[PDB]
């Protein structure tokens, strides 16, 4: 780490994984703290120069931020910062709405006691508040709506014994666009899952059980491929969603 | 909102917009219009000793003026009206 | 299995044919025939939410599902002779979907090698009419168009949409 | 039979959905369906009533078990069908409902200044209520530990520094960070983007 | 990201985004070398735009040269794929095997478009030429996409080299199609 290069390396590669995939990835707490510390250290360092270069001005007439070597630099700032910013928003407004999807969902996981998936891991704090007042808020509208007026046989919102099951769940085998990118740093003989293939580079293997099948994975291939039989390699980085 | 500083020393608003714009407009709000600058120079210099490298005052003087817009409906731009809020403001108190 | 989903709510409720198998009073509304009473052998059309479930409680059942005339030999014929010019609109506004859910209640493996076969035959077709992308300087469009399943048009809607920003994308001066 | 009425209901809902698909700028839900949804709400009560009917006239044992569970079976399966056509009705309009909501930079919607995409009387008022709360958590989410990013901004990425703007309706001097700007009507701007976002979201600013 | 789809599918914009967030080359105008205000980023390097000497090769991200030469103090020089020669030779290797598809940058086309509409001067052959090899290459990438769609089933596919942009506009399509045939298979299971 103590690389801010990597840092922005790591928040794209986790919002392009956020955008394509069909569940609810687990929170990088410790990636999303930094950079929102460094952007607020940043904005007080650009407003620091701005205060500096405007009090100057107005003290004796003197002359403005001399063009050369100048101006250049804090546009720079400036527009990093807006970009930064817009990739944040987007990541967290993606997994809200994924949130919202899955509210049933992750309350019954929450319940369950044999469940080692847990909200305090897999949700960030402020996500924690808007999944509880927003399901409270639904579950008011639609009991003043409709539920009212039903009889005590059927009258929750999620029944798992009715005709059809109430609680939707993620899509485990959708068809999505992978890139092998190998061992996430290197020392490919490190790596027991790598194994060599007839004149060729080293490729994993992977198997589909309802097709009984074993299927290979060479590197620096683009595969359409389920997304269940790929989800250890994406946790550990051996394949990026593209 | 106070009183009993050493005197009212008088500022242009050129020095004083920047702070009431990254309070109101980006975050929560809009339209700091010139004339409603102007007026809000007033009182924000009535108490204008040692500050401006202060602490939390100005801020606090800024969320309070928020209070009231979020409260009555109001409007987007800020007019000669911005002494008329504060009015009551002091009314509130 | 999408319970807000609004067009499985639709084909869900279609009519099926089937014949009751016990003799039972106080039913005749599905007949619309209030007070009189249901005999036995009787073949009536039921919606799919209930015919679904009528069938499995009883054993024997309360209620035999006959043949659809969706999944006659005629209809299979003509889809093998002729995919893509087959008009399943006339068929069925949902073809697709009751296709699957007549595969899951009933293990039916030749159904699964016709159905399989003519998605991937119409497929083609779709993609050739959504990449054509008019140039300002047909009629095959609109007469396939009109073929289309409920389903296949919300892809075509999809594939004509991202192929018109790619090439909005492409040509912006 | 019981439930064909609430398939019109889902029906209407279909046709909405593609005014919400085939939505090049927002769109203004329909008028609310009180009628129809009333009387599935009778039909269902009559439903209650029936079940309560052959409740006792088992109890009293006039008639073989066998007989009464095929009805008992109808009624429950009728009032599961019109509680599904309901709720995903309802869910279709909260769900448009919460786009608009995130639509226009949080704020109170109709209470405060609106972009006049929707009346008010369109919404029922439980909606108008949901609406008002959905509205408050915007608000206490972009108060949130995400002060510096604007959760309610823009989410086209930026590309151009300097655009060139026009503005389309008369103001007065409006102060930003550092200057003034002057809005004449029917005057062209050549200024950076980060400036006018929020203008141009407001109506007051035209191109790009 | 909730409105207008956005679901599961990038747009344009996002994937020239992506492209600009790759290096390039330049030849800077101004010398802004250390004596004998800084830059100070915060996502990429500032090694290089703080080191900087006049008629010097150097490399810095896309957007910052891309703004640069909106000023007069900055000569991105295009990629050496970005020949006549180079052009032709993919073209030759294009169609020799009609069963693969040729090694190009997976940005050719957003970068190709990019340069051409700001960087107009520093190209040395003429652009004209260089436009009509890109659509020649797309044309035939196009038929190959178009031969390959046939060969869809319900396990896995590969597309080894195809590009970002083929990529995008494409899936929609493969990935409904694939699931769909999925779920028929599933079901009579």
């Amino acid at each position: 780490y103590v690389s801010p290069q990597q840092d922005f390396s790591d928040l794209m590669k986790s919002w392009k994984n956020e955008r394509c995939s069909p569940e609810l990835l687990p929170y990088p707490h410790q990636l999303m703290k930094r950079l929102l510390n460094r952007i607020s250290m940043q904005s007080q360092l650009i407003e620091n120069i701005s205060m500096g270069f405007l009090d100057m001005q107005n003290a004796s007439n003197a002359n403005p931020p001399m063009p050369n070597e100048s101006k250049l630099p804090l546009l720079c700032m400036e527009t990093e910062l807006e970009r930064l910013k817009f990739v944040i928003r987007s990541y967290i407004r993606c997994r809200l709405s994924k949130i919202d999807k899955f509210s049933l969902y992750l309350r019954q996981l929450n319940e369950d006691e044999n469940s080692l998936i847990s909200l305090t891991d897999l949700l960030s704090k402020d996500e924690i508040k808007y999944h509880d007042t927003h399901s409270l808020i639904w579950l008011k509208l639609v009991n003043d709506s409709i539920l009212k007026y039903m009889p005590e046989e059927l009258q929750a919102i999620n029944d798992t014994e009715g005709s059809v099951n109430m609680i939707d769940e993620p899509d485990w085998n959708k068809f999505v666009f992978i890139h092998v990118n190998g061992p996430p740093d290197g020392k490919w003989n490190e790596d027991p899952l790598l194994q060599e293939n007839e004149f060729g580079k080293p490729c994993y293997t992977v198997t589909i059980p309802d097709l009984k099948e074993e299927v290979e994975l060479t590197i620096g291939s683009i595969y359409v491929m389920r997304y269940e039989v790929i989800r250890d390699l994406l946790r550990d980085d051996k394949v990026a969603l593209i | 909102f106070g009183s009993g500083n050493v005197l009212p020393v008088k500022i242009q608003p050129p020095l004083l917009r920047p702070l009431a714009y990254r309070v109101l407009s980006r975050k929560y709000g809009l339209s700091i219009k010139s004339d409603g600058l102007s007026a809000l120079a007033e009182f924000v210099g009535t108490n204008i000793g040692a500050n401006w490298r202060q602490g939390p005052a100005t801020i606090k003087f800024l969320e309070q003026f928020a209070a009231v817009w979020k409260q009555q409906e109001r409007g987007l731009f800020i007019d000669q009206s911005g002494v008329k809020e504060v009015i009551q403001e002091m009314k509130e108190r | 299995m999408g319970y807000y989903d609004i067009d499985d709510v639709l084909a869900d409720g279609t009519e099926f044919p089937c014949k009751f198998q016990y003799d039972i009073p106080g039913l005749g509304y599905l007949e619309n025939n209030p007070g009189r009473p249901i005999t036995k052998n009787t073949k009536l059309s039921l919606p799919l939410w209930l015919a679904r479930i009528l069938a499995i409680v009883g054993p024997v059942p309360f209620v035999e599902l006959l043949p659809p005339d969706m999944f006659s030999t005629k209809v299979m014929n003509a889809i093998k002779t002729d995919p893509v010019a087959l008009d399943l609109h006339s068929i069925n506004s949902h073809f697709f979907s009751l296709a699957i859910k007549w595969i899951m209640l009933f293990s039916e493996k030749e159904l699964a090698n016709v159905v399989s076969e003519l998605l991937l035959q119409r497929a083609q077709e779709l993609n050739h009419h959504a990449s054509s992308l008019s140039i300002d300087l047909n009629i095959a469009t609109s007469t396939f168009l009109l073929k289309l399943e409920e389903m296949e048009k919300e892809i075509y809607k999809k594939s004509h949409e991202s192929y018109k920003d790619t090439k909005r994308w492409m040509f912006k001066k | 039979m019981y439930g064909d009425l609430g398939n019109k209901l889902v029906l209407e809902a279909k046709r909405t959905k593609q005014l919400y698909a085939r939505s090049n700028q927002d769109v203004n839900l329909p008028m609310y369906h009180e009628d129809i949804i009333r009387n599935i709400l009778k039909e269902v009560s009559n439903l209650r009533k029936n079940t309560e009917y052959l409740k006792e006239q088992q109890q009293l044992g006039m008639l073989d078990d066998k007989v009464a569970k095929c009805q008992y079976f109808v009624t429950l399966l009728c009032m599961e069908r019109n509680k599904r056509c309901l709720l995903a009705y309802q869910r279709l309009r909260t769900d448009i409902l919460d786009s608009m909501a995130w639509n226009n930079n949080g704020l109170d919607l109709m209470s405060s200044i609106t972009f006049s995409q929707q009346d008010t009387n369109n919404l029922s008022h439980q909606e108008q209520e949901y609406l008002k709360e959905y509205c408050d958590l915007i608000t206490d989410l972009k108060s949130g530990d995400l002060v510096d990013i604007d959760l309610s901004g823009s989410l086209v990425p930026p590309s151009d520094v300097f655009i060139d703007v026009r503005v389309l309706k008369d103001a007065g001097e409006i102060q930003t960070e550092y200057g003034v700007f002057n809005l004449i009507k029917d005057s062209q701007f050549f200024v950076r983007q980060s400036d006018v976002e929020r203008l141009i979201q407001q109506g007051y600013l035209q191109k790009i | 990201s909730l409105p207008a789809h956005l679901q599961q599918t990038f747009s344009p914009e996002e994937i020239q985004f992506i492209v600009e967030n790759e290096p390039i080359k330049i030849f800077p105008r101004i010398t802004t070398r250390q004596k004998i205000t800084r830059w100070q980023l915060i996502t990429t390097d500032d090694k290089a735009l703080n080191n900087m000497v006049a008629m010097r090769s150097t490399e810095v991200v896309l957007w910052i040269a891309l703004l640069l030469k909106q000023q007069s103090k900055c000569s991105i020089v295009a990629p050496q794929w970005l020949t006549t020669k180079e052009l032709d030779r993919k073209i030759q290797y294009e169609k020799t095997h009609p069963d693969r598809f040729s090694e190009l940058p997976w940005n050719w086309l957003v970068l190709a478009r990019i340069l051409f509409n700001k960087a107009k001067d520093d190209f040395h052959d003429p652009i004209h030429e260089l436009r009509g090899k890109i659509q020649d290459l797309r044309e035939i990438r196009q038929i190959k996409v178009l031969k390959g769609l046939k060969y869809l089933n319900e396990s896995h596919l590969q597309l080894d080299n195809l590009s970002l942009l083929e990529i995008n506009e494409l899936r929609p399509f493969i990935t409904e199609i694939m699931d769909k045939l999925r779920e028929i298979h599933t079901a009579s299971l």
